[PDB]
């Protein structure tokens, strides 16, 4: 991968950020359209940290949102913006 | 509370 | 308001889908930032219709999310795409 | 479930 990761907003402990960060690098290799890259990521967190997540992929959005403390994270990976985040 | 929170985001341009 | 109306994907009332289109016409009067925009729209619903809405406005992205029954729509107006759900 | 589910949005070119 040569994506570049920055992290905008977090609350969430380090290694789930880092875990974001590689699950949305998997994605990005797989898949071209946004909604199947935050699918693929949607689902490894439900997996792996309990449901319920949402995640949304794109260039141009913004969004006011609800979530869990310690669960929140809103992140670059190369030109695309990744919101992802556990409520309900 | 101290169980969830309000969170915003807004792409930029670059 | 001269925005065209486009339900692209709706689990919802008809009052209620007519509800979030009457909601985003009056924040794209008042605001022109995306997550200004998403936050009128949020926090309409959740006093409307109860906590916890969620609420992403853009033109280029795309989702997964889980939504309570009944609760969900994605339309655009304008040019601008709209998704709303109920999560948690 | 019949309480919740999944849903997928894609914004197209236009």
């Amino acid at each position: 991968s040569d994506r570049k990761a920055v992290i905008k907003n977090a609350d969430m402990s380090e290694e789930m950020q880092q875990d974001a960060v590689d699950c949305a690098t998997q994605a990005l290799e797989k898949y071209n359209i946004e909604k199947d890259i935050a699918a693929y990521i949607k689902k490894e967190f439900d997996k792996k940290y309990n449901p319920t997540w949402h995640c949304i992929v794109g260039r141009n959005f913004g969004s006011y949102v609800t979530h869990e403390t310690r669960h929140f994270i809103y992140f670059y990976l190369g030109q695309v913006a990744i919101l992802l985040f556990k409520s309900g | 509370s101290t169980l969830y929170k309000n969170a915003a985001t807004q792409t930029e341009r670059r």
